[PDB]
Order: C-alpha cells, then sequence, then structure tokens
C-alpha cells in the first residue's frame, strides 16, 4: 500500500486538523468519451 | 447511490437532456484513500440536443473552465480511441 | 498535430466558409456513428 495512504491514515489516527493539502483532480473530455466511467 | 445521483441530476436538469451548472457536492469515506477532490464534469458538445440553450457549447466550455482554470487542478484529458487525435476535445482545453 | 500553426482550426473552419456559405451548395454533413452526434463538426457547420 502506497506510503502517501498510510501517511493519511497516520494523520486520520491523530485526527487533528490537519491534511496532505492534495490537488484537487478534474475529469474533462468530450462527450461519450469514457470520463465517468475512468473517474 | 447511483439512482440517487440521477434523479437529483434530474430534479433541476429535467428529464430532455439538459443540464445544470450548479455542483453537486458528494463525499464519500472508504479505509485508505486520501483526502482527495474529484471533479465529474459534463462532455463538450457543439449543438445543443433537446431543450438545451442554442450556446450549449459555451455554457459547458466556461462551467467546466471555472473548475479547470484554477490551480492545483490535475487534469484527466480523456479521449476515445476512435476519434482520430486531433479532434480531442480535452487535449483543446488541456493545452489551452 | 505535427508542424501545423497554432490556427490550424480557424484555417480549416474558414476554409471550408468559403466554399459552403455560397447558395446552391448541397452540404454533405458526414458524421461518425461511433462518436455522439451531438459532437458532429459537421452539423455545427452546417447549421451555422
Amino acid at each position: 500500500i502506497p506510503l502517501v495512504n498510510r501517511l493519511q491514515d497516520a494523520f486520520s489516527a491523530i485526527g487533528q486538523n490537519a491534511d496532505l493539502d492534495l490537488p484537487q483532480i478534474a475529469v474533462v473530455g468530450g462527450q461519450s468519451a469514457g470520463k465517468s466511467s475512468v473517474l | 447511490v447511483r439512482l440517487e445521483i440521477e434523479a437529483e441530476t434530474d430534479r433541476v436538469t429535467g428529464t430532455n437532456k439538459g443540464i445544470s451548472p450548479v455542483p453537486i457536492n458528494l463525499r464519500v469515506y472508504s479505509p485508505h484513500v486520501l483526502n482527495l477532490t474529484l471533479v465529474d464534469l459534463p462532455g463538450m458538445t457543439k449543438v445543443p440536443v433537446g431543450d438545451q440553450p442554442p450556446d450549449i457549447e459555451f455554457q459547458i466550455r466556461d462551467m467546466l473552465m471555472q473548475f479547470v482554470t484554477k490551480e492545483n487542478c490535475l487534469i484527466l484529458a480523456v479521449s476515445p480511441a476512435n476519434s482520430d487525435l486531433a479532434n480531442s476535445d480535452a487535449l483543446k482545453v488541456a493545452k489551452e
């Protein structure tokens, strides 16, 4: 399992209102491309 | 969950292929995922169909631009392998 | 794609206008079945 996931698990465990501050992800494309399925 | 999603879309958009830029805010909990922020968006179309307004292209364009043009927003440019890659509405916005 | 200039779309659309804007010009809007019809640039040009 990825170490970023393990770090987030540890952050949830400590429960302090801290976050790794990841960027958001946006899925975009043409109509009927497959965007929702990929997501 | 999926039935609620589609019903929520219909309750504002309508049942004639209309769209609405108002976001559906959904949250999922999972044991081993990041505090991510995914954004699924409607595809890009040029000719209105059903009861969409004649400027549906610009509507979808700026509607997803207001979400993508911000920084710290990774882009997943989805393109089919059917159409030639040169037509990719995803790649146009991505390079824009 | 390739060495095409940044305004390939505009110089192909302006290419098509000088041939389809003239009256008595049957416009065959050819669209592929695989792609969705709402993405038919042919139909966009035809409705323009």
